């Protein structure tokens, strides 16, 4: 199979380092940008809790081709295309956290 | 002298002292040293009145365009200096020395 | 009113005192135009009409309305007032305390000399009685300009010219 | 009793502006094959007033304005400025008679040009300050021509003097003896009150009522000039014992300008930054140029030059 | 209590947020000279409550079983000494810290002589009541939010620029 | 060779004047502007934006 | 004193104004608009700056072509003439050579 | 009293200024927006009764919503409005802007206006015809007309 | 005052520190991130740009992967500065 | 796209505007801000159907 961009999962994870490396740099920045109220350690959190989230993956297609998600992610926020409330997306705030023990779910409703 | 004629002349005497003590626009120095041609042409202009220089009345005109004229210059020299440095900070003009 | 003349004066040089503290260019700016409305008051008192609305069209009018422009298109300032940081409040202040003391040595004191001799009289003394019929002494004495003026016609012209050579050869970079 | 004509200078001025607002949206209208304001009072009559009341009711918001002293500054220039030229025009008396009327005129028009600056700057806006220093430009090009067709003009006048302009009309109308300078002036005059097709759409930080007096003041402004325009060009007959001849003829030619002003609004698709200054650098001002050296020699040469006093 | 036996009373103690009466009115001491302190403020210290964090635990209230007929008390995170919490209030929002009739007005009156009073009065503490943590709702620094609320209040180049960053205010804990 | 015959402890790292009389191009930032259409102007119909 | 009287009376008038339409209106209470000027950070073109130059320069001109109506009077009529018509074309030819050369960029 | 009437006579008066000259900003989204312009035609001529298109939303008093609010649009929405100054009322013209209409189980479009930005007066219709519109507006004249905001602070 | 290898480590060290994750007590000159730290390869990239902030350069990738102990790291702003 | 059922399986929409406006930028080189408004018109762009 044509691979995206890289051949081998070494260099899809030389990939994923070069993004993580924007995106931690970005951070102060984009606080900056769109005044948000969160920290510079609360983005940097989030950009690796985002990272970490894609981190059982073992094909490096699908691995570039999260990496090219990401890119597409750090242009928009770079190029102030995203707006607060897009930026803000990421940290879910309204959303009421949802239970993970099973009695807890079993009060709370018929959730499978 | 008339009162007129020093306050006109103190006034002078502040735009130089102003122009000759920069602070750190260019900008504030090139609006003394126009003040001072304004200060200059009141003051000829009571003296020719006072005088009935009637023939010397078309001095005050032509120091007017000679003062805006030597302006014109200044602004150009202001905007291509800050074009080059991003400010009008005298401070900038340090490449020459002594 | 008979010491207008003298009002208007003192209000020039504290006018003078507050653009030549340096403030924030905008607030200069201003400081230049309000004295340059009050010495076309002057001037007007005296009798110069042309005069007086030559510098309001021009030096108010043109001159620094340009220095306005550039001060507007190159904004790389923090916006003060003349009261605002020491350096520009107290010189302000101190401007104004100078020309206070001259006012008060000159006023009390009838024969004020700091540098030159001042008379404390009102300035109303030094006008001449004299009539000039049907005309305007300002006005004819500066049309003679196209008349006696030729010289000074010529040079002026050729300074403007040269002028607008000097200006586009300067920004053309 | 002076004061009591300051008043009657000023009061009816404004009042005028008001209710010129109804009559552009009705014109504007009529020309589109609708009817203007027609509910809000007989014939929308009431319309001003609701947009005024309207207006200092509504909620101003605050711009940010980098200098409150100077943002507030530039509506009073404005709106004291565009007062104050109406004080030496003559309506066949003028309320304050200066031998140089016409270059006072021509100063406080130049001042006027700072309340743009002074807005646009203390606005703390992009988007503000660019607009505004395009209003410098558009300004800054009209006040040459302008000053150089007023200069032709006043070489048959004889002076600066304003009264002197109807004298000189008493025959024959200016226009009919300098029509090419009056086309060129009425361009002119739609140039510098930025009124269609000079307008730069897309001091608009300025909120409710200081938005309704700098309104107030460009309108004002833009009647002022037509009635400039009347008193040079379309002279009217003035009878000593009986002036109010000459008023109603004057204010009918005022309102008829004001009208072409409001019809070329509305006929014409508004112009380009460079069309509008490769108009006022190169189209107007060499023909400027070369009209004033033709109304300089014509007096000369054809031993009609006015007289002095 | 008598009406409603079984009644959930809350108690909370300044609370705070984008539309609060208490930091917003702190940062709005312009209007009143410099900053009005009775004795400098320097012996009231207050425990100031975020308003989610209030909103929150009135409806965890309602949603509690037990909370029913239980006298409530809504603490804030930490104690701050009246003088530092508006001194830490004036820096967040870029405000010139200067350490220093309104019932009259008919319209909604900007100070109050028992808000006066309520302001340099000291929170009192009360540990026998529950409070958010009984409800589950964990209290929320002001730190955190305090710009959330005073950034709006910013005069010039401080929300960007400098946006030099405010230490939190000293807690008298 | 040097800026001055003479030099002093500060002097000593000023530099000697460019071989050519011109000083290298500072920062050189970009003046390029980047407006954005936005939305509610008239010609983008509400419904535009165009980064430019 | 006529002419200072309407003076003061316009600036008077325009300042209650400003005063009844800064400060008047404002005083109706609609509630608060906690909505921040969010900031978050130089088209000094000659295009705008030459406009400035050129204006100031032909202002100058005009300033010198201002007393020709009274010039007419003058017994010289000739060299007045001769001597307004070299201002004007003085005039012409700054046009020319900013037309000819790289100028009227505007 | 005497205090009552000298109130609501002022607060009908400033009701009727704000009713007669209610200036409108074209919110145009979608296929609404043409019917919208079809008012401001000669036919109709919103104008007619005050109410003239203002183009800038910082001079608006309507908000009309004429089309299909997506959810990449409706963030803009809020922003224009809460930018706009008080009083500031929201009309909702068409079913898209109302409750999604056509498009109400879109992945992609807010399920009415509604949600972003409180309304005052819903215009039904697909699209709305321009007298339903005009309807409509005048149905928000009315709403102003009944309004008392100076009676309640007096009784307050 | 030219840079001293000293220098070098004492800055490297004074990153690693201000390093909340780090442990002081196990932090060594040679203590290995991966294995003596016990750090993530997202923490190894962290302190690699934390290291270009403090000495001012950039390192890449391939070198930033071989930089896998403070002593490693200050070899390598030994030969970036050519100290 | 049918599939032999009453409802359609796939429905792309050619619109002519969505071509158009990608070669705005193409088009809007080299000229100014209120010569894209014109340019818009010219290509007589309705968002409804580019954003189908
Ligand atoms: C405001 C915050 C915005 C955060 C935005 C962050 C993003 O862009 S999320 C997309 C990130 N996704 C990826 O990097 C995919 C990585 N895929 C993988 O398989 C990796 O875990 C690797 C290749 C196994 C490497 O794993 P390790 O880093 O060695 O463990
Ligand atoms: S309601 Fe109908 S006409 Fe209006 S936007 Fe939606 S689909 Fe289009």
């Amino acid at each position: 199979v044509k691979p995206i961009f890289s051949r081998d999962m070494n260099e899809a994870k030389r990939r994923v380092r070069e993004l993580y490396r924007a995106w931690y740099r970005e951070v102060p920045n984009t606080v900056h940008l769109f005044q948000l109220d969160i920290s510079v350690k609360q983005g940097r959190d989030k950009v690796r809790e985002m990272f970490m989230k894609n981190a059982h993956v073992t094909d490096p297609r699908v691995v570039d081709l999260l990496v090219i998600k990401g890119k597409m992610e750090l242009e928009e926020t770079i190029n102030v295309w995203k707006q607060r409330t897009h930026i803000m997306r990421f940290f879910h705030e309204t959303e009421a956290p949802r239970p993970t023990d099973f009695l807890s779910k079993f009060y709370v409703g018929h959730d499978p | 002298m008339p009162l007129v004629y020093m306050n006109i002349i103190m006034a002078f005497a502040i735009a130089l002292a102003g122009l000759l003590m920069y602070r750190s626009h260019l900008m504030s120095s090139l609006l003394c040293l126009e003040g001072m041609m304004l200060s200059l042409f009141i003051m000829s202009t009571l003296i020719i009145l006072n005088t009935h220089f009637t023939l010397a009345n078309m001095m005050p005109i032509i120091l007017l365009v000679f003062a805006a004229c030597e302006a014109a210059l200044g602004l150009s020299l202001l905007v291509m200096v800050s074009n080059t440095y991003g400010t009008d900070y005298v401070q900038n003009l340090n490449l020459l020395q002594c | 009113t008979m010491y207008i003349a003298f009002i208007l004066s003192t209000i020039f040089v504290i006018g003078f005192v507050g653009f030549s503290s340096k403030p924030s260019p905008i607030y200069g700016g201003l400081g230049l135009i309000v004295s340059g409305g009050v010495g076309c008051g002057i001037v007007l008192n005296f009798g110069g009409s042309f005069l007086g609305l030559m510098v309001f069209l021009i030096y108010l009018g043109g001159m620094l309305v340009v220095f306005g422009y550039t001060t507007a298109m190159a904004t790389e300032m923090y916006p003060e007032v003349w009261v605002s940081n020491k350096t520009v409040f107290g010189a302000f202040v101190s401007g104004l305390m100078m020309e206070f003391c001259m006012v008060y040595y000159a006023l009390k004191e009838e024969e004020v000399e700091i540098i030159f001799k001042f008379n404390g009289l009102g300035d109303w003394v030094i006008y001449d009685t004299g009539d000039s019929g049907f005309f305007s002494e300002e006005a004819m004495g500066i049309a003679a300009l196209y008349s006696y003026g030729t010289w000074l016609v010529i040079v002026t012209g050729w300074s403007l010219l040269i002028g607008v050579v000097v200006i586009m050869e300067i920004t053309r970079g | 009793m002076f004061m009591i004509n300051i008043l009657s200078l000023i009061i009816p001025i404004l009042l005028a502006v008001a209710f010129l607002t109804l009559v552009e949206r009705k014109v504007l209208g009529y020309m589109q094959l609708r009817k203007g304001p027609n509910v809000v009072g007989p014939y929308g009559l009431l319309q001003p007033i609701a947009d005024a009341l309207k207006l200092f009711t509504k909620e101003p918001l605050r711009p940010a304005t980098s200098s409150i002293s100077m943002f507030i500054i530039a509506p009073i220039l404005a709106l004291s400025l565009a007062l104050t030229m109406w004080v030496p025009l003559p309506m066949p008396y003028p309320l304050i008679n200066m031998n140089l009327g016409v270059l006072f005129m021509l100063a406080m028009s130049s001042l006027a040009v700072y309340s743009i600056l002074w807005s646009g700057w203390a606005s703390n806006s992009k988007y503000a300050l660019i607009g505004a220093l395009r209003a410098v430009a558009q300004t800054i090009s009209y006040e040459v021509t302008l000053a150089i067709i007023l200069l032709s003009v006043l070489l048959m006048n004889g002076s600066y003097t304003l009264s002197t302009l109807i004298t000189t009309q008493e025959h024959i109308w200016m226009i009919f003896t300098s029509w090419p300078l009056a086309m060129m002036w009425f361009i002119s005059t739609l140039a510098e009150t930025n009124r269609a097709p000079f307008d730069l759409t897309e001091n608009v930080e300025y909120a409710a009522g200081p938005f309704a007096m700098f309104f107030m003041a460009e309108y004002a402004n833009i009647i002022m000039m037509n009635a400039f325009t009347a008193i040079l060009f379309l002279g009217a007959s003035h009878d000593p014992h009986t002036p109010e001849l000459y008023t109603i003829n004057f204010v009918l030619k005022t309102l008829a300008l004001t009208i072409t002003f409001l019809w070329i609004r509305a006929s014409y698709p508004r112009f380009r930054y460079d069309q509008l200054m490769h108009l006022l650098w190169k189209s107007f001002l060499p023909l400027t140029l070369a009209l004033c050296m033709w109304h300089i020699s014509l007096p000369i040469m054809t031993a009609s030059i006015p007289p002095q006093s | 209590r008598a009406a409603f036996p079984e009644a959930t009373i809350i108690k909370p103690s300044d609370i705070f947020g984008r539309e609060d009466r208490f930091l917003n009115y702190f940062a709005s001491m312009r209007w009143f000279g410099g900053v009005p302190l009775i004795s400098l403020g320097k012996e009231t210290v207050k425990q100031p409550v975020y308003i989610v964090d209030v909103s929150k635990g009135i409806i965890n209230a309602i949603k509690d079983p037990d909370a029913k007929g239980k006298t409530f008390a809504f603490v804030g995170p930490n104690r701050y000494l009246l003088f530092d919490l508006v001194q830490y209030i004036f820096a967040v929002a870029y405000r010139p810290f200067l350490p220093y009739l309104f019932e009259v007005s008919p319209f909604e009156p900007w100070t109050t002589r028992d808000k006066v009073e309520r302001v340099h009065m000291s929170d009192m503490t009360l540990p026998h009541l529950p409070g958010l943590e009984d409800l589950g709702i964990q209290a929320t620094p002001l730190e955190l939010k305090a710009i959330e609320v005073l950034r709006r209040h910013r005069t010039y180049r401080w929300l960007t620029s400098e946006m030099e960053d405010v230490k939190p205010a000293k807690t008298v804990n | 060779g040097g800026a001055v015959m003479y030099p002093t402890k500060e002097t000593a790292h000023w530099k000697p004047p460019p071989w050519n009389d011109v000083d290298p191009p500072k920062d050189t930032l970009v003046s390029n502007l980047t407006l954005n259409f936005g939305p509610q102007h008239p010609a983008a119909h509400g419904v535009l934006r165009l980064v430019m | 004193m006529n002419i200072m009287l309407t003076l003061l009376t316009n600036v008077t008038l325009a300042s209650l104004l400003v005063l009844i339409a800064f400060w008047l209106p404002q005083l109706n209470a609609y509630s608060e608009k906690t909505s921040p000027y969010e900031c978050g950070f130089l088209p000094f073109s000659m295009k705008f700056f030459l406009v400035a130059i050129t204006f100031l320069l032909f202002d100058l001109e005009i300033a010198l072509l201002l007393p020709l109506p009274w010039a007419s009077q003058t017994n010289n009529l000739k060299t007045m003439l001769t001597m307004a018509l070299f201002l004007l074309i003085l005039l012409a030819a700054s046009l020319a050579y900013e037309w000819t050369q790289k100028g009227l960029e505007w | 009293s005497r205090g009552e009437y000298v109130v609501a006579k002022l607060d009908d008066l400033v009701n009727w200024a704000r009713r007669s000259s209610l200036w409108p900003m074209t919110f145009g989204l979608a296929c609404c927006a043409v019917e919208m312009m079809h008012m401001a035609a000669p036919r109709y001529d919103m104008d007619r009764f005050g109410v003239v298109f203002r183009a800038s939303p910082r001079q608006s008093d309507v908000m009309i919503v004429a089309g299909t609010l997506t959810n990449k649009m409706a963030p803009a929405l809020r922003k224009v409005y809460d930018q706009m100054p008080e009083p500031r009322y929201v009309v909702s013209m068409g079913s898209c802007a109302n409750g999604g209409g056509y498009y109400h189980y879109s992945y992609s479009v807010v399920r009415g206006c509604d949600r972003i930005v409180p309304v005052d007066i819903y215009v039904p219709g697909c699209p709305p015809t321009a007298e339903a519109l005009l309807y409509g507006i005048l149905q928000l004249q009315r709403k102003i007309k009944r309004e008392k905001r100076l009676r309640i602070w007096y009784r307050r | 005052p030219p840079l001293t290898l000293e220098a070098i480590k004492d800055r490297v060290l004074y990153v690693l520190k201000l390093y909340d994750k780090i442990d002081p007590e196990k932090l060594s000159v040679n203590s290995h991130f991966m294995k003596d730290l016990g750090l993530d390869s997202l923490d190894q990239v962290e302190i690699i740009m934390a290291m270009e902030d403090e000495f001012g350069f950039e390192i890449p990738d391939i070198d930033a992967e071989k930089l896998m102990c403070p002593q490693e790291i200050v070899d390598y702003i030994a030969d970036k500065k050519d100290v | 796209v049918s599939d032999g059922s009453s409802r359609p399986y796939r429905c792309k929409i050619k619109a002519p505007g969505f071509a158009h406006l990608a070669g705005l930028d193409k088009m809007s080189k080299g000229h100014m801000l209120a010569d894209v408004v014109a340019i818009i018109g010219t290509q007589d762009i309705v968002f409804g159907e580019v954003d189908r």
